[PDB]
């Protein structure tokens, strides 16, 4: 979308800003997601 | 320094934005957990 | 206090425009909206070769007797062709105004293309092209047009490829002549000591017979490496707005700000809703990259940080240069012919001054960021261009981190 | 001279223009 | 003040190496522009005086007292040329400021 | 209205025309060309021409450049062998400081030695750019072989004189030729009053008549320089009339009869050009008249091989004009070409300012374009023939360049 480029990518700093924010949130999702996936993968064999 | 003044204005937003980027990164990397805490996301 | 340019229209559609002035000599010309952009690669040199044949005699004035007439009053006869416009203009005295107009009428219609002449003008054109390669900046700007407008009729040159030049015949020419010389696409422009009513009556008397009936910027680069040449010519451009877009004026002010390489020239070439905006520099091999870096910084600077004073400089600079009134008759009319062909009207100098004074620093850096920042350029290099950086380095120099 | 040839056809490579500039 | 300036000129000690005052200036950009604008004879005397002072400092010697540079005699040759460099420099700076 | 010309009591000519143009131009004309040097200060006028942007007493270099570019104005220097002209142009609201800058440059230079030492490399570069084309070199060679002392001095600095021109030579040249009795200040688009009032702040320092220049003496001679250019640029001239003499006009009518360059963007445009023709070659008539002496002749560019008979053919055509073989319609067409060329030369603003300027220095008076037209008309057929015989008889001077294996000499020509 042009909006993205026009607003988020056009300014190099914003390009970084978006990356920064994204990084701040990516961890949360990826961690939790992978954790659960892992949890499901080894659904029964764990400490619980 | 009028010229300097004008140029400053031009760079003010981008400069601040870069600073903002660093601040954001700082909190994320450092896992402040105090600024982040209030943030919806929770480490646990 | 500059006199207004008055425009009338015949039934044919030939707009007869004139701008009277005290000077007793006048520049009467015919402009035609016909160039290499209207050619379809099978007649790529038809306008150029017709521009050669147009002074070699007509049906009413066979051969050199025609040019004997333009010697007899001491007038000067010139013609030129671009990618979009063709012009046939005469500088003469005021009192010789009728016959000159009649002469121009023959040149646009009733022209005679002699087969004998066709071979002679083919050898002239062929040879000139065979030696035209000598002019580097022409080679570099043709390369820039080709690589910037790949696959379009704007890539092909005005002269055409030697191939077509050799392979051209009267009938083909006749076609180009009968196809792209329509009366609604023609302006009879007069500047200097002329009366508009007399010129309108002369256009009604002769020239009243003239028959009445996009482009894509491919950002890319062409480099002709030839290390035996002493100097290197490099042109870098981005897409221009076109004739009718007013921010051209602002872009002109930006060029006036720029104005390290032995020669550095900025250009804003405009065609119908397209164009090339950029810089051409001619340099020694061992300096080329530094020039490029320098140049990109300036552009980026304007887009990034531009003061108020320099803007004023550009405003003023452009003003004086844009000043063309009473610069010369030939220029004056040239402006009337191009203004009636492109804008459809003659823009007065007061409107130009208003559009210049409304330009400030904020809208200049806004328009420069619209047209220069993070854009893919077209690069054309000729000479010892090994140290000329490739496309990633130039493209990365088109923005700042 | 220079006019002898035209930019070779990159269409094969060319993708499917400022409207698309930002998009691209 | 004049006698105390002569006493300080003796206490500075560059006259014992045969140097002038303008030989002792630190070569900044403005000083090098002023040195470049010197005539050939003044530049050659300045380079010879600097070379002789460096040789004397190498051998840890000074000139004999009759060959020292008398305070009264020292000539501020680079000064005139320097002021201009500074003046021009400032003018340019001001233009940019404005 | 029309131009106004007060002569100030110190000798300075003031000419003004207020036409309410948006861009106004102001020029200052000095009789300080290259003819006023001798063998000891050759090339001084070239460095003076290139030294217009140097720190002046009144204004530092930075300002003299940044102030003219700040308003977008233009400062240029044009020089002939007789005259120098310093011209500024710009918007009417900035011409006060433009006259400040121009009159400071004319009246009070400093000529600092480091500035001229930096300028000598630019002098070499400018000479190379100027001699990139063959016409310039062949005209300089033609003047050098045609004259002995005054008009034989080159417009461009000789190669040995680079590195040798000093500040004292420039100061001596300015103090001996930039005096008020040799200067005219000409302004289009300005009020006469201000020019009069800007003629007091400056142009009051040097009131002398300047160190007059030696009378130019003709020498004859033919110089040929093998340079390789396939084209043998050859100029063959003889002594002709001075600017003022009536004969002058006759020579202008004679070059427009013989051919003064093409009028179309290229044949049967000249008795010369007509005189058989099966090859690529350019032939025109050359005329350069200065206030004490003139040169008139033929100029040819041709393939080296045909260089001979082409030159001979051109020479033979002039001999036909020397034998009375001409028609009145041809002379009428030549007069029409000459008067149209004069009117198109004065139709532009800078050409108009130059013309007024030249007239001022030359005769102190302005000659309305109209007046000239009737004087050119005064020239009559016999008059033209007369000038021709002058050329056909007077000792010739020949400058040749190229592959001169088939280029004839003067005793063969």
């Amino acid at each position: 979308p042009s909006r993205l480029y026009s607003l988020l990518f056009r300014r190099t700093s914003t390009f970084a800003l978006t990356i920064a924010v994204g990084a701040l949130f990516f961890e949360r999702a990826f961690d939790q997601g992978a954790d659960a996936i892992y949890e499901h993968i080894n659904e029964g064999k764990l400490w619980k | 320094g009028p010229r300097y003044r004008e140029l400053a204005r031009n760079w003010i937003p981008t400069a601040g934005m870069w600073g903002t980027v660093g601040a954001v990164g700082l909190v994320w990397a450092t896992d402040w957990r105090l600024i982040l805490d209030w943030v919806p996301y929770i480490n646990g | 206090s500059v006199p207004e340019t008055q425009v009338s229209i015949l039934d044919n559609g030939l707009r007869v425009a004139s701008e009277q002035s005290s000077h007793a000599t006048c520049t009467v010309g015919v402009w035609i909206d016909a160039g290499s952009r209207y050619e379809t690669e099978k007649n790529n040199g038809a306008g150029y070769f017709l521009e050669h044949l147009a002074f070699k005699g007509t049906k009413n004035r066979p051969g050199n007797a025609l040019e004997k007439e333009v010697e007899s009053i001491g007038a000067h006869l010139n013609a030129y062709s671009t990618r979009e416009h063709t012009a046939y203009l005469i500088k003469a005295l005021s009192k010789d105004l009728p016959k000159v107009v009649e002469l121009l009428a023959d040149i646009v219609q009733n022209s005679s293309l002699e087969d004998s002449q066709i071979e002679k003008e083919r050898d002239v054109i062929l040879r000139e092209m065979q030696e035209n390669d000598a002019s580097m900046q022409n080679v570099v700007f043709d390369y820039l047009h080709a690589t910037a407008f790949q696959g379009t009729p704007l890539a092909q040159a005005v002269e055409g490829p030697s191939e077509n030049v050799r392979r051209l015949s009267r009938t083909d020419l006749t076609d180009y002549l009968n196809r792209h010389y329509k009366a609604p696409r023609m302006v009879l422009a007069a500047a200097g000591g002329v009366e508009h009513q007399q010129l309108l009556d002369l256009a009604q008397k002769h020239l009243s017979s003239v028959s009445r009936v996009p482009c894509r910027f491919t950002g890319s680069e062409i480099r002709h490496r030839d290390d035996a040449l002493p100097l290197a010519h490099v042109a870098i451009a981005v897409e221009g707005p076109g004739w009718a877009n007013p921010d051209n004026v602002t872009l002109q002010v930006a060029n006036a700000i720029i104005g390290l390489c032995q020669s550095f020239q900025t250009f804003n070439i405009s065609y119908s809703d397209t164009g090339l905006l950029g810089a051409h520099f001619v340099c020694d091999a061992m300096s080329i990259d530094d020039m490029v870096f320098f140049l990109q910084g300036q552009w980026m600077r304007l887009c990034t940080s531009a003061t108020e004073s320099e803007v004023t400089r550009g405003k003023n600079i452009l003003r004086n240069a844009l000043v063309s009134h009473l610069d010369g008759t030939t220029p004056v009319c040239e402006d009337i012919g191009r203004s009636l062909l492109t804008y459809g009207r003659r823009i007065p100098l007061a409107e130009w001054e208003s559009r210049i004074q409304e330009v400030d620093a904020q809208m200049l850096r806004d328009i420069c960021s619209k047209y220069f920042y993070d854009q893919c350029p077209a690069v054309a290099g000729y000479g010892p261009i090994e140290q000329l950086p490739d496309y990633n380095r130039i493209r990365s120099g088109m923005f700042w981190l | 001279s220079h006019t002898d040839v035209k930019v070779p056809d990159f269409s094969d490579y060319r993708r499917a223009s400022k409207e698309s500039s930002e998009a691209r | 003040l004049d006698g105390f300036r002569k006493w300080y000129y003796n206490a500075a000690g560059f006259n014992k190496l045969g140097l002038m005052r303008d030989d002792t200036l630190h070569e900044t950009e403005d000083v090098k522009e002023a040195i470049r604008r010197l005539p050939e004879d003044l530049y050659n005397d300045r380079m010879f005086r600097i070379k002789r002072a460096l040789d004397l400092t190498m051998r840890h010697q000074i000139l004999p007292k009759d060959q020292w540079t008398k305070y009264e005699e020292d000539k501020f040759y680079l000064e005139p040329y320097l002021k201009e460099v500074i003046r021009e420099r400032k003018e340019r700076e001001e233009w940019a400021k404005k | 209205q029309d131009l106004e010309f007060t002569k100030l009591p110190n000798g300075l000519v003031i000419a003004s025309l207020e036409n309410y143009a948006p861009l106004s131009r102001i020029g200052l004309f000095v009789k300080a060309g290259s003819r006023y040097e001798d063998s000891n200060n050759l090339g001084t006028s070239h460095l003076l021409r290139l030294a217009s942007s140097l720190t002046t007493k009144g204004a530092s270099s930075f300002k003299i450049t940044r102030g003219i570019e700040a308003v977008g104005g233009k400062l240029s220097v044009t020089a002939t062998r007789e005259n120098m002209a310093y011209t500024v142009e710009g918007i009417r609201s900035d011409i006060e400081i433009l006259m400040e800058f121009l009159l400071n440059v004319t009246t009070a230079p400093e000529f600092r030695r480091w500035e001229v030492a930096a300028l000598r490399s630019q002098l070499k570069i400018d000479k190379a750019v100027a001699f990139q084309n063959s016409q310039t070199r062949i005209i300089e060679n033609l003047h050098d072989v045609a004259y002995k002392n005054a008009l034989a001095n080159p417009l461009y600095c000789p190669d040995y004189r680079m590195g040798k021109i000093t500040s004292e030579e420039l100061h001596y040249f300015v103090q001996n030729h930039f005096t008020s009795a040799r200067m005219a200040l000409v302004g289009l688009g300005v009020s006469h009053s201000v020019l009069k009032q800007v003629a007091e702040q400056f142009l009051n320092m040097r009131g002398g008549l300047g160190l007059a220049g030696a009378k130019a003496k003709y020498r004859g001679g033919e110089i040929r320089e093998q340079n390789g250019d396939n084209l043998v640029h050859a100029a063959i001239v003889a002594e002709s009339a001075a600017i003022g003499n009536a004969e002058a006009n006759a020579f202008s009518v004679l070059q427009h009869l013989l051919g003064a360059g093409p009028h179309i963007k290229n044949n049967t445009t000249s008795l010369l050009s007509q005189s058989g023709s099966h090859q690529p070659f350019d032939v025109s008539a050359f005329n350069a008249s200065y206030s004490d002496s003139g040169l008139f002749g033929i100029y040819t560019i041709s393939q080296a091989a045909a260089a001979g008979e082409v030159i001979n053919a051109a020479y033979n055509q002039v001999k036909a004009v020397a034998q009375g073989n001409l028609s009145s319609a041809d002379v009428q067409a030549a007069k029409n070409k000459l008067k149209a060329g004069y009117l198109m030369s004065v139709e532009t603003s800078e050409g108009f300012l130059s013309e007024i300027g030249s007239q001022a220095l030359a005769a102190g008076s302005y000659m309305p374009p109209s007046t000239v037209l009737q004087q050119i008309d005064s020239v009559a057929d016999a008059d033209v023939v007369k000038a021709a015989k002058k050329f056909v008889s007077g000792k010739k001077s020949m400058a040749a360049s190229g592959n001169l294996g088939h280029t004839p000499f003067l005793d063969e020509l």
